[PDB]
């Protein structure tokens, strides 16, 4: 059972740490990924990490967002530094392996998953 | 719990006065509908509090020419679409409104979450909302091939938008309870149905429309068959084969497949097969058989010549018995098919050059003793006062019913009485006797003893009033036990008050 934590209202330029916690599982040999959906904008894959720790990002997040899978506590972290109001939306974590059909953001929105991000200036 | 459906379509009921009564009889207390759930030509006043128990429709749901605003099909989880409206749609909603405004306003199919085969056709009904708000492809099954959807929003009102609590603003109604639950498009692992986002929340492969848990006991609906609360792919075969020789021995775990539920034995008026099935028409290179206690089965057959009625063989497309084809029933003691008498029968058609049918040609049916399908009569020779040519008819099975509801249909006939003295049972379906000006001896027939399941009854109206019959002295002879008789005199009594005299009573 995967749950998202770490959301909140913050002034832009500040930082937030996002936690993708699980209740069972192992993310080994199954690369994870954070997604995000801004109000009335398309679902976007912000960052994803491999089973071996080879990270990927998008052009808007690189050098500001660092993704990292803890093995022991068995939780995926996403550190978001240099936040901009363009970031604001809802961030859903979900295995790129176990991918949905109606859309990652849209399906996880149905089941009431992900955590809220809010950014003013 | 399980009930037969109908097969009328857009065709218009002849007795609007009893039409609703038939539906109540059909669908009251019924959880699963074998064949089609057709709801058609209903008024505004109409109470449909019987449809509330309906849960599955193996046929196609049709809601057409209905001035009602509510159609309570809340508990309907799945439509298998085995048969399809226009062979393309599993759910058809057509012309519901037009000449407080009248028409369907909400569909409120809040539990529908499965359509195994067939698409959705909604058109021509102004009051209806929440028709384009629904994500139809989540209700559509994965392997469903017929995934067509033609919907019409053209309306004459304002649609109060879905509750904010409806995820995706997808809803059947403004209410908080009428939000469309998804069970396919929002699953992972790819598994057809789920109750959550993760693969560990996937429904068993043998579930349909969703589930409450992982195992096969938890299914909202079984995709294939129901094995006493479990959903197997096939039911347990009745035959096990010797490892060495292949000698067919009957196993005690065996179950016949009736609809989508494994059963110890078939229901009444249904045929058991060696193939481990319950059915109404027997497979090809097969013959019908009777048992010690009347139980009808289906043995493989050299296979004996037999008499086909309407809806079988070449008489599949034939509209009704006519002068061109009346000769075939010669000597038939049992017709495998339906007998339908229409105005065009006795009038004939000069465009085909099929001459009229004379009343003496009906003598042929003097031989005939059983009808597998149904007897339909909206025409007769005014010459004949009654049904004498069918005095021999012992039983109408009604395995094929007219418009899918009626075993016995008698409408618009100039005849004094019936005279089916032999008619001891009606296997399945309802009796529609109406708009027969001169008909007496109707309340004299004990129809309570001709019916076999409670979903059956007689629906009568626009006849001759019994008040008039008794007044004109038309009642049961004093030698007919409990005054049960088919017509005037001791030549009609059901049980004779004293000993036989062949045809006549004494
Ligand atoms: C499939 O057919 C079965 C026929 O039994 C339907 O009935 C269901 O039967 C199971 C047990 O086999 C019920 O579960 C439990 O039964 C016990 C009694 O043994 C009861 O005390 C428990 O509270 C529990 O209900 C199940 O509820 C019952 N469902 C009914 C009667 O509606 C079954 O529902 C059919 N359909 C499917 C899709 O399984
Ligand atoms: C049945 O329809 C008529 C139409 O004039 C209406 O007056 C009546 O109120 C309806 N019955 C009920 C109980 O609303």
């Amino acid at each position: 059972q995967l749950q998202e934590s770490g959301g909140g209202s913050v002034q832009a330029g500040e930082t937030l740490r996002l936690s993708c916690t699980a209740s069972g599982f192992t993310f080994d040999d199954s690369d994870m990924g954070w997604y995000r959906q801004a109000p009335g904008n398309e679902c976007e894959l912000v960052s994803s990490i491999s089973s071996d720790g080879s990270t990927y990002y998008a052009d808007s997040v690189k050098g500001r967002f660092t993704i990292s899978q803890d093995n022991a506590k068995n939780t995926v972290y996403l550190q978001m530094n240099s936040l901009k109001p363009e970031d604001t939306g809802v961030y859903y974590c979900a295995a790129e392996g176990h991918r949905y059909e109606l859309g990652t953001c849209a399906a996880l929105d149905y089941w009431g998953r992900g955590t809220q991000v809010t950014v003013s200036s | 719990q399980v009930c037969t459906g109908t097969d009328m379509k857009l065709r218009l009921p002849a007795s609007p006065e009893t039409h609703l009564d038939m539906l109540r009889h059909l669908y009251q207390g019924c959880q699963v509908v074998q064949g089609n759930l057709e709801l058609t030509y209903l008024p505004t006043n109409a109470s449909l509090s019987f449809l509330q128990d309906i849960q599955e429709v193996q046929g196609y749901v049709l809601i057409a020419h209905n001035q009602v605003r509510q159609v309570p099909l809340q508990r309907l989880r799945i439509v298998r679409g085995t048969q399809l409206f226009e062979d393309n749609y599993a759910l058809a909603v057509l012309d519901n409104g037009d000449p407080s405004p009248g028409g369907l306003r909400e569909l409120q199919l809040r539990s529908l979450t499965e359509i195994l085969k067939g698409g959705v056709l909604i058109q021509r009904n102004p009051q209806l909302c929440y028709q384009d708000t629904i994500l139809w492809k989540d209700i559509f099954h994965k392997n469903n091939q017929l995934a067509l959807t033609l919907i019409d929003t053209n309306r004459s009102r304002a649609c109060h938008p879905c509750s904010p609590m409806c995820k995706g603003s997808r809803c059947w109604g403004e209410s908080s309870e009428d939000c469309q639950s998804l069970t396919r498009t929002v699953c992972a692992g790819g598994c057809a149905r789920c109750k959550g986002p993760l693969p560990t929340d996937c429904c068993h492969e043998q579930c349909a429309a969703g589930c409450t848990g992982p195992k096969h006991s938890d299914c909202l609906a079984c995709l294939h068959f129901n094995h006493s609360g479990i959903c197997e792919l096939h039911c347990p075969a009745l035959v096990t084969y010797n490892t060495d020789t292949f000698e067919s021995m009957p196993n005690p775990e065996g179950r016949y497949t009736f609809g989508a539920s494994c059963v110890t034995a078939c229901p009444y008026n249904y045929l058991s097969t060696d193939v481990g099935s319950c059915t109404l028409v027997c497979p090809l290179h097969n013959q019908e058989v009777t048992a010690e206690d009347g139980t009808q089965r289906c043995e493989k057959c050299p296979c004996a010549r037999v008499c086909y009625g309407l809806g079988m063989e070449h008489l599949r497309e034939v509209r009704a018995v006519t002068s061109a084809n009346i000769q075939e029933f010669a000597g038939c003691k049992k017709i495998f098919g339906s007998l339908a008498f229409l105005p065009e029968s006795f009038d004939g058609d000069p465009a085909s050059n099929t001459a009229p049918l004379q009343p003496e040609q009906l003598q042929v049916f003097e031989t005939l003793e059983e009808i597998t399908g149904y007897l339909y009569i909206s025409a007769w020779p005014d010459s004949l006062p009654d049904l004498s040519v069918f005095q021999n008819l012992q039983v109408i099975r009604g395995r094929i019913l007219h418009n899918g509801a009626y075993s016995l249909t008698l409408q618009g006939l100039g005849i004094s009485w019936l005279g089916l003295r032999s008619l001891r049972e009606l296997g399945s379906g309802l009796a529609l006797i109406h708009h027969n000006t001169h008909l007496c001896f109707v309340h004299t027939v004990p129809w309570d003893q001709l019916f076999r399941n409670p979903h059956q009854a007689l629906l009568h109206t626009a006849n001759r009033p019994e008040d008039e019959c008794v007044g004109e002295g038309l009642a049961c002879h004093q030698l007919c036990a409990r005054g049960h008789c088919w017509g005037p005199g001791p030549t009609q009594c059901v049980n004779c008050s004293q000993f036989l005299r062949g045809q006549e009573c004494v």
